[PDB]
């Protein structure tokens, strides 16, 4: 499962954060800072895969804001990238032309979508339309 | 800016 | 009632680190003053502001009782805000989730699917050694349900309970029996994940 | 400034009041709260966390916050003591062994500077069997007469029967509300 | 007037010191 | 963009040329490589406007190293501008000639430098001296061939006291990089002339004037007394650098001064007010002032004997300023202000800075070790810090107690019972090893030393090399002192450190202990539990040779770093 | 001996740089930001940086870091003095010290930087002299810089010769938590705004203890400043010889003398704080302020800052004199009083709740500081005797001076 998934901007600002492992607040902040420094101190030809703390630290940002994942060394590396791409596509479909400004304003919506998509670091909605329909139904409830 | 650009450009 | 968008705009308008810290402290003081009066109308905005401040790197210890109070509320927005607060600022080491066990048990039998699904997701994300002990029976009850949208959540909750409590996997042996014929992709994936975890 | 709106609101009833639900586990606190809110004795699961509900009587919405008597929930009663104006303690007259524990918990709750303006609300729970004590023996055992600077009232209420809940609510309203 | 003490005239030297 | 700028610069319109120059300057400041347009601006260089001339000169200086070949089209312009009637234009041309890092450019600028050396304008003279110094730094051989040393030396004994100070600074800089052969040292007449012009020099010229006296070594008491009297008025200058230079000069002169004469006493008395004034300077100069005081503290510690109230760290003081204040208090600690030092350490121990708390604890321990009159006070402070329920504070108190026991353990038996049960569950190696050593050496006032060591023996084979060695030493000491209750404990420790211990040094120590136990247990008391001599604490004072060298180097980067001048430069 | 002095920005961008010696590459500025970030995160950040064999000394400015990279063992004090002079010149020329004026006066800023220092040795440091030769809206350099008198420009003509002095007194009291004052020093400030015709030579004269003892009049009230620093125009020779403060007054506001000596008198305002803070229940602020100053002097704009709890909320103020306002940004309550007459006794009773959840980490106990400022009060008792204003042409001057008493480092340690 994904130990922690956090969306951090190029400048270092974090637009999202979702850790599935209970860690101390100071320890979590230190881990996030180290991950940001590693991603911010890594080139574009590093394969987007880093083995930091025995965790598959996969960094793959399609825009100025980057995304990071932390999964155990028990599954294929391409699976994490595919899951990240699927989540990005689902978020773009739910919002519509998702940008950095919209992510900050839609932090609650992004957190709800992430919770409804992956729970506990594992994939919960394999399909892309079912999750979107469920999110829309939950939003329409009020 | 670089923030208003789409994450995937789709 | 300061909106989350207004707080985000105010935070973005600050350039110096000291000015941003002062604005965050003022917002936290306003949120604490509102919470001290037992406000329930603009509780969602205060919860969103507290979550934004915590994500930015601000203390949120005082914003713990408000999340617990909103968790046991009836409003859908208030319930969602409480669930998000429990998932983000609530952890096993926090010790504030002990009182959340009663709220989870009450919401575990809720008729609404979003409330039950949100509670299951929060329990899976913030699985505790003691919370799973008092919630293992509830998770197993929902594992035998025929709800496709809830089957995946039940499987995820069972997997989280097994990971947190390896001795509780003995009660999931007959719950997942005869579950390889699910037409839904999500239900089949959840069943396969549960079988692999077992 | 003008207080015409406040007077108009108070003419038809504006005061609400508050209440608390504390006591030992299996002491009828949840049953008492259900009877106050709904009026029936419904079996409920143990209160791992807390129960939040509101009861409106005599034009006053006396909200009751149920608190469990479990060891893991006993120290959590301080969290519910904040922003609380009233407190109702349910005694277990049928639990002689747990009577001392309930008295100690009540003394600890009343021995806090934060919980000083809340009057004592002792309810003689389990007042349906011959082993249950009266309204004076339970108070004497709990030392309710020695709670100086605290308005403590001992009332006997049976969860199955529901008798005495109205008298306790009226006493609490009289202690809190001092108007005509 | 002015906050912090009104301005006062100053002499040229100590007339008592010759 | 680039083409439009080039077209504008290649036009005959003054407004367009000025706009193009401003755009190029803005692009260069914004981080734009405008060196490619340098040849285009070479033609548009000889302009009547002074604003455009300054911009062209700045572009050439910033684009000289990038395009040395294209800089050959500016020698004629520089030569023409070197004879400009306006003193500002001549000064700018002189500055640009020396600022151009061209090997072949300075060769053709020797004639303009010689022409401007005898400039009557004090600003022109200062510019010529600066250009000569820059040429000497770039090419010492070229400066020597041009014979600018004689002109620089004669500039000191001329008018234009600011120009004289500039020339003196240039000569010192040339000699500073020189190998000391043919130095520009002057006789006492030169020193007197500099002192006479010192009062007429500006703030910048005062530092240059005082720098020359720093290298001069007085040889007579009368000359030293006159120098001290002249430098005394410099202590009443608002300039922090001037005050620091005067203090350094006075300290250097005090090396040859006689303590019998009253001049040294007057200098010491007048130095304290200067140190007090410098201690209240800006935070940037506060560190420099603290470093200067520390460097001069080892030379004349009696100068600031009564300067203790100002050594307290303020609430708004920075971390570096607080550290410097704590270091000054530790170095200036005395029995007269022992109570004040203890109160400051106790107050400093309540701060939220972990590093600050550790520094305060270390300073308190050093004060307790250095002064035995406050040993009881230091022990009480350490006990209070331990009882404060702070992990870092508890570790610092344990370390201080362990250090005091090794230094002054004669009257340290009253803290063994207090330290026996003092939240010993801490796993910090510095505190754990100190506690183990205290228990082993002080295993007389505690009746549960074996029981306390039993808990630490669970992970002795995997705790640490130093921790394991300390535990083995404590077990051996307990067995030698009280083997009735530790006969099995000693055997267990030997077995764990002899069979399950793979450390070479630890294994050798365990084997030696086992051999000593099996050879003569009675002799182990006189061999292992022997009375160690007095512990020689490491002296914090610098060596006398370094102190004398550091006295001359006052206000430099070496004083702040506390390193020799040759050990810090590249 | 800095190789090049440059002005940085809050984001690490260099607003403006000007190399003086060329021995240090301009690319070292980029590494300065990562070094500062690493030092800040580890507590090892210092104003004087070190990038290998080149030291990059930086000063925290209003909006940018004035990084002055150096290569050899240059004068650190000299570099700091040059940076301070450059900052003062920029403040005089530009009223705002930020990125707005850094990129708005680059044409004049570059010229000023070039004229200020050459080859690492500063040459021009007078604001008036710099403005008389370099302007943002060029003639030959003024003769004042070349002449000995670089602090008094000749030829100045004014309709009236009026000089406004300012006897600024800073009362700093370091009161520990035990109730005793540790650091009690009062620093004088004799600043005069001389605006007359010509270049008069001021003859400063006051009731100095040393001067009174020398003259034989050491029997009245005389101010004995432990440290006295003269201005640039003040001649140190006269002061060393016979304490004669004779110097040419500057054109404008300038600091002639600044006394600095310890204070052995009782504090002007006696503030006692009571912290009736309950265990996560409530907080009590028993703040009592006693005016130890003379009743004839009133402390205008007295603001006794009492630090409240960091997580405290819903506070209630019960005071007698002076408005009490709680600022969440400052995390403290300041007992602001518009007028504070001497001998006044102000009592306050703060009461606020606390969150149920305890704080994860401690916040410390910052000292309580007051902002009392009573003008027309001379606590030191030093009275100016005369001001010898002499001009070659001959004119009747009308100098003026005002004594202002304020609170400096008057911080009381919290309990
Ligand atoms: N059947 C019955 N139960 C009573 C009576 N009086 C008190 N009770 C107690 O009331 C309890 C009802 O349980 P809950 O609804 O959970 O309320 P509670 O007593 O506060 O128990 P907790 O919520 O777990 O603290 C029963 O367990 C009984 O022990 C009575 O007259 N009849
Ligand atoms: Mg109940």
């Amino acid at each position: 499962m994904i130990h922690f998934i956090l969306l951090f901007s190029r400048q270092g600002k974090l637009r999202l954060q979702k850790w599935y492992i209970t860690l101390p607040d100071k320890e979590r902040k230190k881990i996030t800072r180290e991950i940001v420094q590693i991603i911010l101190s890594r080139g574009h030809r590093t394969s987007s895969f880093v083995d930091w703390k025995e965790l598959k630290l996969v960094y793959k940002r399609y825009a100025s804001l980057y995304f990071c994942c932390a999964i155990e060394n028990q599954d294929n590396e391409l699976l994490t990238l595919e899951i990240v791409h699927r989540y990005v596509e689902l978020l773009d479909k739910y919002f519509g032309n998702v940008c950095e400004l919209d992510i900050i304003f839609n932090f609650e919506k992004a957190y709800f979508i992430l919770d409804e998509f992956i729970i506990g670091g594992e994939i919960q909605e394999t399909s892309k339309k079912i999750a979107v329909k469920a999110i829309e139904d939950s939003d329409m409830l009020q | 800016k670089g923030e208003n650009t789409s994450l995937l450009h789709p | 009632p300061i909106r989350l968008r207004e707080l985000i705009r105010t935070i973005r308008t600050a350039r110096t680190q000291a000015e941003e810290r002062e604005m965050i402290q003022k917002e936290c003081a306003a949120i604490r003053s509102s919470f001290r009066e037992e406000d329930n109308t603009y509780r969602c905005r205060n919860v969103a502001k507290l979550l934004y401040m915590h994500m930015l790197g601000y203390p949120a210890h005082f914003g713990q009782l408000e999340c617990l109070k909103l968790i046991a509320s009836q409003k859908f927005t208030d319930k969602r805000i409480g669930y998000l607060g429990a998932m983000l600022l609530l952890d096993e080491r926090q010790d504030v989730h002990l009182l959340m066990t009663n709220c989870i048990k009450n919401d575990l039998n809720h008729s609404t699917q979003f409330v039950q699904g949100l509670a299951l997701c929060t329990l899976g994300c913030m699985g505790s050694s003691e919370m799973c002990r008092d919630l293992a029976g509830e998770v197993e009850k929902l594992l035998k349900t025929s709800n496709s949208y809830l089957r995946k959540k039940a499987a995820l909750c069972a997997v989280h309970v097994i990971r947190k409590v390896p001795e509780l996997m003995e009660m999931f042996l007959p719950a997942t029996k005869n579950l390889l014929n699910e037409k839904n992709h999500g239900v089949l994936h959840t069943s396969v994940v549960l079988l692999t975890e077992m | 400034g003008n207080i015409f709106a406040n007077l108009f609101k108070g003419l038809f009833g504006k005061k609400e009041m508050r209440i608390l639900m504390v006591g030992l586990d299996a002491a009828g606190k949840t049953t008492i709260l259900y009877k106050l809110k709904l009026g029936e004795i419904v079996t409920t699961i143990p209160t791992i966390g807390f129960n939040v509900e509101t009861v409106e009587y005599k034009n006053i919405s006396f909200t009751v916050w149920d608190v469990g008597g479990q060891d893991k929930i006993r120290p959590l009663w301080r969290h519910y003591f904040q922003n609380t104006q009233g407190l109702i303690f349910v005694v277990d007259s049928n639990d002689r062994e747990r009577v001392n524990e309930a008295r100690e918990e009540l003394m600890r709750m009343l021995a806090e500077d934060e919980l000083r303006d809340a009057v004592l609300l002792v309810f003689a729970n389990k007042q349906d069997l011959p082993n249950a004590m009266n309204a004076a023996e339970i108070t004497d055992k709990l030392g309710l007469h020695s709670l100086r600077h605290r308005n403590w009232y001992i009332q006997a209420t049976c969860a199955t029967s529901g008798d005495g809940l109205y008298e306790g609510l009226d006493w609490l309203s009289n202690q809190l509300r001092n108007q005509k | 007037d002015r906050k912090g003490g009104s301005y006062s005239q100053a002499a040229g030297s100590d007339s008592a010191q010759s | 963009e680039i083409f439009e700028l080039k077209a504008e610069l290649n036009s005959d319109k003054k407004e367009k040329k000025k706009e193009a120059v401003k755009k190029v300057i803005a692009s260069m400041t914004v981080g734009k490589d405008v060196s490619a347009l340098f040849p285009d601006v070479v033609n548009c260089m000889q302009t009547d406007n002074l604003e455009l001339k300054k911009l062209v000169y700045l572009y050439l200086m910033n684009y000289a190293k990038s395009q040395p070949d294209m800089a050959i089209m500016a020698v004629n312009t520089f030569v023409k501008d070197c004879e400009d009637p306006n003193p500002l234009i001549r000064a700018l041309a002189v500055r640009t000639m020396g600022c151009i890092r061209v090997d072949k450019i300075t060769e053709y600028l020797c004639e303009p430098l010689r022409k401007c050396l005898k400039d009557e304008d004090p600003y022109v003279r200062k510019t010529a001296a600066v250009c000569v110094a820059k040429l000497h730094d770039i090419n010492a051989q070229l400066v020597e061939d041009q014979g600018f040393l004689d002109t620089l030396k004669d500039l000191i004994s001329d008018s234009n006291p600011m120009v004289v100070a500039n020339a003196v600074a240039a000569l010192s800089e040339i000699a500073e990089s020189h190998p000391s052969s043919n130095l520009l040292d002057l006789n006492p007449q030169s020193i007197n002339k500099l002192l006479t012009a010192l009062n007429e020099c500006t703030e910048w010229g005062q530092i240059f004037i005082l720098d020359c006296l720093a290298n001069y070594m007085p040889k007579d008491d009368r000359e030293a007394q006159s120098i001290c009297e002249r430098v005394t008025p410099r202590l009443s200058h608002a300039n922090s650098a001037v005050v620091l230079s005067a203090v350094k000069v006075l300290m250097k002169f005090m090396e040859m001064l006689s303590k019998d004469l009253d001049y040294y006493g007057t200098l010491l008395k007048k130095l304290a007010p200067p140190l007090v004034t410098l201690l209240s300077a800006e935070p940037e100069l506060q560190y420099v002032a603290l470093r200067n005081i520390n460097l001069i503290v080892q030379k004349r510690p009696e100068i600031l004997k009564h300067e203790m109230k100002v050594f307290f760290v303020k609430y708004n003081d920075p971390i570096y300023v607080k550290l410097e204040k704590l270091d000054i208090m530790i170095r200036l600690a005395s029995q007269a202000n022992i109570a004040q030092v203890l109160a400051e350490l106790r107050e400093y121990a309540t701060e939220v800075d972990v590093d600050f708390v550790r520094k305060a604890v270390r300073a308190i321990g050093r004060c307790a070790i250095k002064v035995e009159q406050s040993a009881e006070r230091c022990v009480s402070t350490l006990l209070d810090l331990i009882q404060t329920k702070v992990n870092y504070v508890v570790q610092e108190a344990i370390v201080v107690i362990k250090d005091i026991f090794r230094k002054y353990p004669n009257k340290y038996e009253s803290v063994i019972a207090t330290l026996c049960e003092n939240l010993d569950s801490l796993d910090e190696p510095e505190a754990r090893a100190a506690m183990i050593w205290i228990v082993g050496e002080y295993a007389e006032r505690i009746d549960n030393a074996d029981e306390l060591l039993e808990s630490f023996l669970e992970g002795f084979h995997d705790k640490s090399t130093q921790v394991q060695l300390q535990l083995l030493t404590a077990i051996v000491k307990l067995f030698l002192k009280k083997p009735t209750e530790t006969q099995e404990l000693v055997q267990q420790v030997l077995s764990l450190a002899t069979q399950d211990s793979d450390n070479p040094d630890l294994r050798d120590r365990g084997y030696i202990y086992w051999r000593l136990l099996s050879t003569d247990p009675v002799a182990a008391k006189e061999v292992v539990l022997a009375e160690k001599p007095l512990i020689s604490e490491e002296t914090d004072l610098i060596e006398p040779t370094l102190l004398d060298e550091l006295i001359c180097y006052i206000g430099t980067l070496a004083s702040v770093y506390h390193k020799p001048p040759s050990a810090f430069v590249e | 001996s800095a190789s090049a002095v440059y002005v940085l920005d809050l984001k690490g961008k260099v607003l403006i740089c000007r190399n003086y010696r060329g021995d240090v590459d301009m690319s070292e500025v980029e590494h300065f930001m990562p070094i500062l970030m690493e030092k800040e995160e580890e507590g090892m950040l210092s104003p004087i940086l070190a990038h290998g064999g080149v030291r990059f000394m930086w000063i925290k400015h209003n909006n940018l870091y004035l990084v002055a990279t150096s290569k050899k063992n240059a004068c650190v004090s000299l570099v700091f003095s040059f940076l301070y002079k450059v900052v003062q010149v920029f403040s005089e020329y530009f009223k705002e010290l930020e990125e707005e004026s850094i990129r708005d006066n680059f044409v004049i800023i570059y010229e000023l930087l070039d004229e200020l220092m050459d080859f690492g040795y500063p040459q021009t440091t007078d604001s008036k002299i710099l403005q008389e030769y370099i302007t943002q809206e060029a003639p030959r350099p003024p003769a004042t810089v070349t002449n000995a008198v670089s602090w008094r420009s000749e030829g100045i003509k004014y309709r009236k010769n009026e000089v406004f002095l300012d006897v600024i007194e800073a009362v700093n009291l370091l009161v520990s938590a035990n109730g005793n004052v540790l650091r009690s020093e009062i620093v004088g400030s004799i600043k005069m705004r001389v605006f007359l015709s010509g270049m008069p030579e001021l003859r400063l004269g006051l009731n100095d203890k040393v001067l009174f003892d020398n003259t034989g009049r050491g029997k009245s009230k005389s101010v004995e400043l432990e440290d006295v620093k003269f201005h640039q125009c003040v001649r140190l020779s006269r002061f060393e010889n016979d304490r004669t403060i004779s110097f040419i007054p500057p054109d404008g506001e300038f600091e002639l003398m600044s006394y600095r000596l310890n204070t052995h008198v009782k504090p002007l305002i006696w503030i006692e704080s009571v912290i009736e803070k309950h265990s996560h229940s409530r907080i009590e602020y028993m703040v009592k302020a006693k005016s130890q100053f003379k009743r004839r002097s009133t402390a205008n704009n007295v603001e006794i800052h009492i630090p409240v709890p960091n997580d405290a909320d819903s506070p209630k103020f019960k005071t007698t004199v002076g408005s009490v306002k709680w600022v969440p940004e400052n995390s403290e309550i300041v007992w602001s009083v518009k007028s504070f007459p001497g001998g006044k006794e102000y009592l306050m009773r703060a009461h606020f709740g606390l969150p149920s959840v305890e704080a994860e980490d401690k916040e410390g106990k910052p000292p309580i500081s007051v902002k009392f400022e009573i003008p027309y009060f001379t606590t030191s008792g030093i009275q100016v005797r005369y001001l010898k204003i002499i001009e070659k042409s001959g004119y009747q001057a009308l100098p003026w001076v005002r004594y202002i008493t304020q609170n400096g480092d008057y911080q009381l340690r919290t309990q």
